[PDB]
DNA sequence: CAGTCCCTGTTCGGGCGCCG
DNA sequence: TGGTCGGCGCCCGAACAGGGACTG
């Protein structure tokens, strides 16, 4: 007869599924050394006990060195068992940011022993455990365990622990209203207003309490004095910073090193402010082998030397005084690139981030800088549960210009304008009405599905003319063509009649930027000109100049 | 110690598995306050992740209120359980209710907390409590009661309903008394005064059996439609009647009747948009013709109760809104504008928001459904801030188009 | 009156970074 | 040796939805 501790929580399998069998793997005798005095310092506890081939289900095992230790870890490949295992509910929601602690007199961070391990599994469900264990040699069995607590690997593991540490936690946490505890997975941040000797009579009666459900706090991993080291920062009495971030230095860059290299460049931004992945992720796009070698351009080259030398400078952030401010600006820092800084006091910045997201395939600045928008406004509740006051290098009249005219709901937060360039403008503006005594181009083009043959061309009412044959195009391509000729062959005022309902809505969003270069060169040309009218009829009725050009590029 | 009416899923069917979305600090706070009584007065019990469903939850402030109110969003729930209510304890709609001079609100979702709810189906209305910047892990609970916002919960107390409505009922045979999900709709042709009045003794009703009510009044035969509308000029250029023909055209799809001949007739060479062109007697009868059909109904719409109501909305401009309701594309329902909205000039999701809202509440007095909306805005900028103005206890289904303006139909 | 083809936009799972 | 679990973030590409125009 084994003991229980604290509450378990049932678990059944999926329905009309059995337990996991599948042979162990061909572990090298160096690592079996390190399982088995574990295994067997289990049971003397309590955590595993031993079963009789009356249980048959086998399960691989293995185990890797703990990172910044001596010591290793014990993982239970489960892959099966979850694909059979009922499915969960993740009760952690993200990841804690330092820039949302508030400032505390006293901090303390403490782990959890052997966190999993202290948490009794489902009784029922114990039998599914089971593994076997291996030898020196193939001669000797080695016996079968299952365990009577949480193990690591299993897809339950994680939402179970930290369901079971919230429900341990409350009681003291209704104890202690004024205590701040902040619970991710077995690390737990404790931080009060109490002078230093009251906190820690505070620390070590929490340590009793969790002591009372098995949980054992060891002072090896107790950290009384600053800095601490709490999720992945380094924590000081008024400043934070990430903790050291080591950049590849290779001479030649395969795809597995651009990877890492973005990846941690991403983690390095919400701190180091303008930092840029855009050249570096070019390198990675339409790639077959994360093995393969790729040469660096001289973008992805410039772009990575000043990322590193941001990176030279220490930075650091700051905490959050409720009582203040939060504030949120913003700069566009071109090809769709964009930075942010979030602060209370000038210069002093809770965090930094940027918004690089390439959306649609025609866009324009003002629709890419309302997206930051929303991107920081998230991050931001999710953070402090408030939105920032905004500082956007766009003017007052030039968003208001944008969000009434356009025909989709659009809206920015509280905001005002900060008159730091290159400020966001709309290039052009399509007028309202037609323009009089601007010549009128009735435009259109046609293309064959079969040949990829096309026409386009446009007609006046001053009698000029033009139709242009084109070779592998579509009807699409061909419509936009026409337009793009009207603009090049007409003065700086023009009215255009089109029947195309894609080019003109492309064009009435006002885009400045797009993945296609004939609209990018359709730009170039409504920027070039001082008044542009675009007015749109439908084919085939017989209308004025429409008629004609329909006939010319129907040829 | 009551029977707890059996639920089940349709077949075939999984309960909801919604991830919760951020809440401001503000909404967490006024939520834990209002679950630790709730969980107190036993109505919702605390749960763990052995639970794998999960349905989003936050709150709302009512028009007025200025007090929080929980709303857990069941739409994923509601059609898993779509069969439940409609098949078998629907309740009837009131033709009659649209008709009635005023038509007041009452939010009776308080009385569903009464009733116990079947244990096998209480698995199904958990719901997650993020803490801000994720300090804590998700507290979780699921409902002992009947839950407000669930479309079992009107279903399964309209037995206990209808006893404490019958003696107002007798006493006011001609007064129409609707019921859709959390609210009660009581409409009547008295005078203002006496209407209000006649409201507080359904509220004593209520009281006696033990329900609080914290009313919205609307006026159903106000309510107008916005026909399709052809301009009146004195002299029309080219661009005029180029406008002119591609709307008649697009109306052509929902009016059969439409003939643009005569119109087309003064475009027919190559000419300047703001040319004048002076219109012939042929064209002006033929406009003429045109402008009557456009008064005229549509021929055979009605309303099925089969089929879903969709409603399209547009952004107009300088806080004008249009919308039509329909079922079957060209035949509309309903078609209408809205404008001077709160909000209006300065904040487009909030008065998307709000028409959103008005729409949903003529349909439920009208159809006693609510639409499928087709929403003239970005996936991300609605999500982000729709949250923030919603003064209503239901949510409707909703879509996210961008179709440009090609011709300005519904608004001249 | 279907059936395609364009063209666009969304979703979802893959890799990596980071936390236990 | 190569190998587990959950969370969040980015950037990618592929697979899927759907709306117009045009083809028979
Ligand atoms: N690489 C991993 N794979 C699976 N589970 C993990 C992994 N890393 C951490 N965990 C889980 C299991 C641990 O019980 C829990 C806490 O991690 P951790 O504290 O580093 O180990 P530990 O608490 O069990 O030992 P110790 O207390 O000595 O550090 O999170
Ligand atoms: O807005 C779409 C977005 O909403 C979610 C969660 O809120 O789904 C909900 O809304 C849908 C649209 O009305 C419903 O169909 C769905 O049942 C409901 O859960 C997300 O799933 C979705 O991405
Ligand atoms: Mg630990
Ligand atoms: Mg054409």
């Amino acid at each position: 007869v084994p003991i229980s501790p604290i509450e378990t929580v049932p678990v059944k399998l999926k329905p009309g599924m059995d337990g996991p069998k599948v042979k162990q793997w061909p572990l090298t005798e160096e690592k079996i050394k390190a399982l088995v005095e574990i295994c067997t310092e289990m049971e003397k506890e309590g955590k595993i006990s031993k079963i009789g081939p009356e249980n048959p289900y086998n399960t691989p095992v293995f185990a890797i060195k703990k990172k910044d230790s001596t010591k290793w870890r014990k993982l239970v490949d489960f892959r099966e068992l979850n694909k059979r295992t009922q499915d969960f509910w993740e009760v952690q929601l993200g990841i804690p940011h330092p820039a949302g602690l508030k400032k505390k007199k006293s901090v303390t961070v403490l782990d959890v022993g052997d966190a999993y391990f202290s948490v009794p599994l489902d009784e029922d469900f114990r039998k599914y455990t089971a593994f076997t264990i291996p030898s020196i040699n193939n001669e000797t069995p080695g016996i079968r365990y299952q365990y009577n607590v949480l193990p690591m690997g299993w897809k339950g593991s994680p939402a179970i622990f930290q369901s079971s540490m919230t429900k341990i936690l409350e009681p003291f946490k209704k104890q202690n209203p004024d205590i701040v505890i902040y619970q991710y997975m077995d690390d737990l941040y404790v931080g009060s207003d109490l002078e230093i000797g009251q906190h820690r009579t505070k620390i070590e009666e929490l340590r009793q309490h969790l002591l009372r459900w098995g949980l054992t706090t060891p002072d090896k991993k107790h950290q009384k004095e600053p800095p601490f080291l709490w999720m992945g920062y380094e924590l000081h009495p008024d400043k934070w910073t990430v903790q050291p971030i080591v950049l590849p230095e290779k001479d030649s860059w395969t795809v597995n090193d651009i990877c890492k290299l973005v990846g941690k460049l991403n983690w390095a931004s919400q701190i180091y402010p303008g930092i840029k992945v855009r050249q570096l992720s070019k390198l990675l796009r339409g790639t077959k082998a994360l093995t393969e070698v790729i040469p660096l351009t001289e973008e992805a080259e410039l772009e990575l030397a000043e990322n590193r030398e941001i990176l030279k400078e220490p930075v650091h952030g700051v905490y959050y005084d409720p009582s203040k401010d939060l504030i949120a600006e913003i700069q566009k820092q071109g090809q769709g690139q964009w930075t942010y800084q979030i602060y209370q006091e000038p210069f002093k910045n809770l965090k930094t981030g940027k918004y690089a997201r390439m959306r649609g395939a025609h866009t324009n600045d003002v629709k890419q800088l309302t997206e930051a928008v929303q991107k920081i406004t998230t991050e931001s509740i999710v953070i402090w549960g408030k939105t920032p006051k905004f500082k956007l290098p766009i003017q007052k009249e030039t968003w208001e210009t944008w969000w009434t005219e356009y025909w989709q709901a659009t809206w920015i937060p509280e905001w005002e304008f900060v008159n730091t360039p290159p400020l966001v403008k709309l290039w052009y503006q399509l007028e309202k009405e037609p323009i009089v005594g601007a010549e009128t181009f009735y435009v259109d083009g046609a293309a064959n599905r079969e040949t990829k043959l096309g026409k386009a061309g446009y007609v006046t009412n001053k009698g000029r003319q033009k139709v242009v044959p084109l070779t592998n195009t579509t009807n699409q391509k061909t419509e936009l063509q026409a337009i793009y000729l009207a603009l090049q062959d007409s003065g700086l005022e023009v009215n255009i009649v089109t029947n195309s309902q894609y080019a003109l809505g492309i064009i009435q969003a006002q885009p400045d930027k797009s993945e296609s270069e004939l609209v990018n060169q359709i730009i170039e040309q409504l920027i070039k000109k001082e008044k542009v009218y675009l007015a749109w009829v439908p084919a085939h009725k017989g209308i004025g100049g429409n008629e004609q050009v329909d006939k010319l590029v129907s040829a | 110690p009551i029977e707890t009416v059996p639920v089940k899923l349709k077949p075939g069917m999984d309960g909801p598995k919604v991830k919760q979305w951020p809440l401001t600090e503000e909404k967490i706070k006024a939520l834990v306050e209002i679950c630790t009584e709730m969980e107190k007065e036993g109505k919702i019990s605390k749960i763990g992740p052995e639970n794998p469903y999960n349905t989003p939850v936050f709150a709302i402030k009512k028009k007025d209120s200025t007090k929080w109110r929980k709303l857990v969003d069941f739409r994923e729930l509601n059609k898993r359980t779509q069969d439940f209510w409609e098949v078998q304890l629907g309740i009837p709609h009131p033709a009659g209710l649209k008709k009635k001079k005023s038509v007041t609100v009452l939010d009776v979702g308080d009385a569903y907390f009464s009733v116990p709810l079947d244990e096998d189906f209480r698995k199904y209305t958990a719901f997650t409590i993020p803490s801000i910047n994720n300090e804590t892990p998700g507290i979780r609970y699921q409902y002992n009661v009947l839950p407000q916002g669930w479309k079992g919960s009107p279903a399964i107390f309209q037995s206990s309903m209808t006893k404490i409505l019958e003696p107002f009922k007798k006493q006011n045979p001609d007064i129409v008394i609707y019921q859709y999900m959390d609210d009660l709709y009581v409409g009547s042709d008295l005078e203002i005064g006496q209407h209000r009045t006649k409201i507080e003794e359904l509220r004593q009703h209520l009281l006696r059996w033990g329900l609080t009510t914290p009313g919205y009044e609307l006026h159903p035969d106000k309510w107008t439609v916005q026909p399709i509308v052809l301009p009146e000029k004195d002299s029309w250029t080219v661009n005029d009647i180029q406008k002119l023909v591609g709307k008649l055209n697009w109306a052509s799809q929902i009016y059969p009747g439409i003939k643009v001949r005569q119109l087309s007739k003064l475009l027919r060479g190559t000419k300047a948009l703001t040319e004048v062109i002076p219109l012939t007697e042929e064209a002006e009868l033929e406009l003429a013709e045109n402008r009557e059909i456009l008064k005229e109904p549509v021929h055979g719409v009605y309303y099925d109760p089969s089929k879903d109501l969709i409603a399209e909305i547009q952004k107009q401009g300088q806080g004008q809104w249009t919308y039509q309701i329909y079922q079957e594309p060209f035949k509309n329902l309903k078609t209408g504008k809205y404008a001077r909205m709160r909000g209006a000039h300065t904040n487009d999701v909030k008065q998307l928001t709000e028409a959103v809202q008005k729409i949903t509440t003529e349909s439920i007095v009208i159809w006693g459904k609510t639409p499928k909306f087709k929403l003239p805005i970005q996936k991300e900028t609605w999500e982000t801030w729709w949250t923030e103005y919603w003064q209503a206890t239901w949510i409707p289904e909703w879509e996210f188009v961008n179709t440009p303006p090609l011709v300005k139909l519904w608004y001249q």
